[PDB]
């Protein structure tokens, strides 16, 4: 998919 | 994601299917 | 109307559909309503007549909830079936117990 | 003080109704959309408040505002200013998930993301605000 | 001049068995409750017929505890209430254990 | 916020349930009976309005909360 | 908002009474919020009596009953007789 | 037959050992009929809602559940005969 | 003066057995069922529920009854303090 | 005439929970007493919530509320977190 | 797993608390896990209660419960009591407190 992939606030800065 | 909370999701802001037939005359005029 | 036909002034149809909407039961006999705001007309009649006599004795024209508090609270019927509710703006009975006067 | 609001906001949420009928109708009779017009001013009084925020959460208002932004039948987008007021209104107020579930205007907002008669501005902000409305589920 | 100890404590009780307003300020009642509600859930709004009501029933429910403890006291063959006279009278309604 | 409730209140709520002398001690038990009742109280108001999912405590969860607890308050909607 | 109260009928029961004497709107809630509690109370004693007789429905002899359950013995009474003698005279006719 | 002052079935040693399974040491010798007094005035408070439930459902024996009913809307919920 | 009653204390708060005789209280019973309803039958069980459910009562009424009784500084109940416990329970 | 009782379950969790005990028949009594008691209680705390809020079904969410209601704290916590255990995994299942 | 307990992992009756909820007069609808909690939580007390009760039977060397040692668990729990405060239990006796 392509609208699952948005970051979280845990994804890498 | 998780299951549930992706059917809270589409809960929450729909498939589309509510203004798709909207759309699809925008497109068509 | 259903409370012409009974002499009444309270509702029927009103209390028919709150009984109807409560959950109460599969159906509701058509006594039911009629018998229940015959009671609470009565019950309702005689508040009022207490608290008017109340409020006369202060000397007032229009009842505040002082004047319910005391025909509540100096009727014993009434005082023991509200026993646990409270009355805001209703105070206390004057009540000074005998060993606190002076001497 | 508060239960008054609460009775303010509910009227106003039956004059929004109403409202949106009879332009509703008076399109459908041929006539232009003026009740909303008419009515738009108050609207933004009453939204621009913060303090009624709360009450407004508390009587869902949110779905008129939805029913006001949803399109017509006839496939005619609402008054720009509309768009624009109910826009800076959505951005004023903490709108949490609840509020979206009781209003579901995630939908509308979709919408107005796809469509492409809306004005590119309300576009950028309706992905800005679908995004932080899918913040909170996500983490 | 002066009066006799208790005879202003009268004239207090006759004016106060009286009145119906609310004997405690607005405010910090208030501030108390929402002292208390802020350890359940923070951001909480009360209305102020909440605060209201609360208020009300607050003061009902501590006068009606004030009249039991009065009763306690005077059974004891005394005139001033105690700790131990509240702690009996919370007792015997069956509040504390 | 606790010491708001004055000692005069507090004589104040006792000269109107007819106590003519005062201890001490009695303002300090008087203040923690009234928070064990008002954090009961005010615990099943926020229960109340937990369900209900609204941003403000409501009088109806007052008046069920009392209701609940057998203390029927009138005059507040109920 | 159309809610609904009891206020015009708790105000003409007052004229029947009490030709001049008013009421205060803070006392008219309150008898509002009596009648709400006594019919609530009324209604729970029925329900409870039906389910305990294995009946599906509420008619006046329930009503009655919890009457008699719920008042004390002359004020039981007084209603009893106020309860029998309106559904009479509203059966009599039609 | 009908039966005529059947409180002093109340038996002195009888309150005397209530008063002992409730913790009272000294007894005066007004507590009996004090006592007496308290209990007619509760069972004629119960047994008129046994009564009252007993004559509702058109019967003529007062069963168990009845006096669970009226126990119960006194807020005396009694465990072990029913309920 | 003052152990034998302890003992007895101690006694019959390890029981549970019933302390009013069965006839007397079934008598007594029937005694005040015979003014709302004249000629009623009783159940068994019935009698039983009430016997149980008067002296748990009337031992909770007791507990009260000394706890009052031991704010006077005494050790006697009197009728003073039942009556200050029926007061404070909110009994008429 | 089949009389129903929770006489078996009082048995099962018993047995769970001590398998070398017994239960009187009056306890079990008590026991049925018990359970039937605490049925009444929570499903009229429950319709007296969906009264409340105007609904018309009684779900998970008004039981769990009335069980935070009525029980005190630990309790209420244990009982609310078997409660949500037992039901996501009746769901899932 | 066919009954509904076993789907749950529960030993009380969920088909009997679903007829009783829906034959009982409460609501116009029921949920599917309504039931299923409240077994749940019915079940939890239970237990909760039977250790306790097991406790002072064994307390007493006693391998069968009665009502003693169930008034004896009820009223030595804080919060066991606290729920049923208003409960009499029949012979149940009383607690030694002298």
């Amino acid at each position: 998919p392509q609208r699952l992939l948005i970051p979280t606030v845990d994804d890498p800065g | 994601l998780q299951g549930e909370q992706y059917q809270e999701i589409i809960e929450i802001f729909g498939d589309g299917t509510d203004y798709q037939w909207t759309l699809d005359a925008e497109e068509e005029m | 109307t259903r409370s012409s036909r009974a002499g009444l002034q309270f509702p029927v149809g009103r209390v028919h559909r709150l009984l109807r909407k409560g959950n109460y039961s599969e159906r509701v006999g058509a006594g039911a309503p009629v018998y229940l705001a015959a009671v609470l007309e009565y019950l309702t009649a005689e508040i009022l007549e207490l608290a008017g006599n109340a409020a006369r004795d202060n000397k007032k024209t229009r009842i505040i909830p002082r004047h319910l508090q005391l025909a509540i609270r100096n009727d014993e019927e009434l005082n023991k079936l509200l026993g646990r509710v409270t009355i805001a703006q209703g105070g206390v009975l004057p009540n000074i117990q005998a060993v606190l006067l002076p001497k | 003080l508060e239960q008054m609001q609460d009775e303010l906001i509910q009227q106003l949420k039956l004059q929004m109704e109403e409202s949106a009928i009879r332009d509703a109708n008076n399109i459908e009779q041929g006539k232009p959309a003026i009740f909303k017009l008419k009515l738009l001013p108050k609207v933004k009084d009453i939204l621009l408040r913060a303090n009624l925020a709360d009450s407004i959460l508390d009587n869902n208002l949110l779905a008129s505002v939805r029913l006001w932004l949803e399109p017509l039948p006839d496939a005619s987008l609402p008054a720009y200013q509309i768009q624009k007021v109910l826009f800076d209104a959505i951005k004023s107020l903490p709108i949490k998930t609840s509020h979206l579930r009781e209003s579901g205007l995630g939908k509308v907002m979709v919408f107005y993301q796809k469509s492409k008669r809306v004005e590119p501005n309300l576009k950028r902000t309706a992905e800005k605000l679908i995004s932080d409305w899918t913040r909170p589920i996500m983490g | 001049h002066r009066y006799r100890p208790g005879t202003v404590a009268l004239r207090e009780i006759r004016r106060y068995q009286k009145s119906t307003e609310l004997l405690i300020r607005k405010l910090p009642f208030q501030r108390l409750v929402r002292e208390i509600a802020q350890d359940f859930k923070t951001d909480l709004r009360f209305q102020s017929a909440a605060i209201g009501a609360l208020q009300e029933a607050s003061e009902a429910y501590l006068v009606g505890l004030f009249e039991d403890t009065n009763l306690c006291a005077i059974h004891a063959k005394r005139v001033t209430i105690m700790p131990k006279d509240i702690q009996l009278a919370r007792r015997i309604r069956g509040e504390r254990a | 916020n606790i010491q708001g409730i004055t000692k005069p209140a507090i004589r104040r709520l006792a000269r109107r349930g007819g106590v003519k002398r005062i201890s001490g001690l009695i303002y300090e038990e008087t203040r923690g009976v009234l928070k064990v009742f008002l954090e009961n109280v005010i615990r099943d108001a926020v229960t109340y309005t937990e369900h209900a999912k609204r941003k403000t405590v409501t009088a109806m969860d007052v008046v069920y909360a009392l209701k609940r607890q057998g203390r029927t308050l009138y005059g507040f909607g109920g | 908002s159309r809610k609904e109260s009891y206020s015009i009928y708790v105000y003409k029961v007052l004229k029947q009474v009490h030709p001049d004497t008013g009421i205060s709107s803070k006392a008219m809630g309150i008898m509002n919020s009596f009648v709400n509690d006594i019919f609530e109370r009324i209604a729970g004693e029925a329900s409870r009596l039906a389910h305990y007789n294995k009946r599906s429905t509420i008619t006046s002899r329930e009503i009655q009953t919890a009457v008699r359950l719920l008042l004390p013995g002359e004020l039981a009474k007084h209603a009893v007789s106020e309860g029998t003698k309106a559904v009479t005279k509203y059966t009599s006719a039609k």
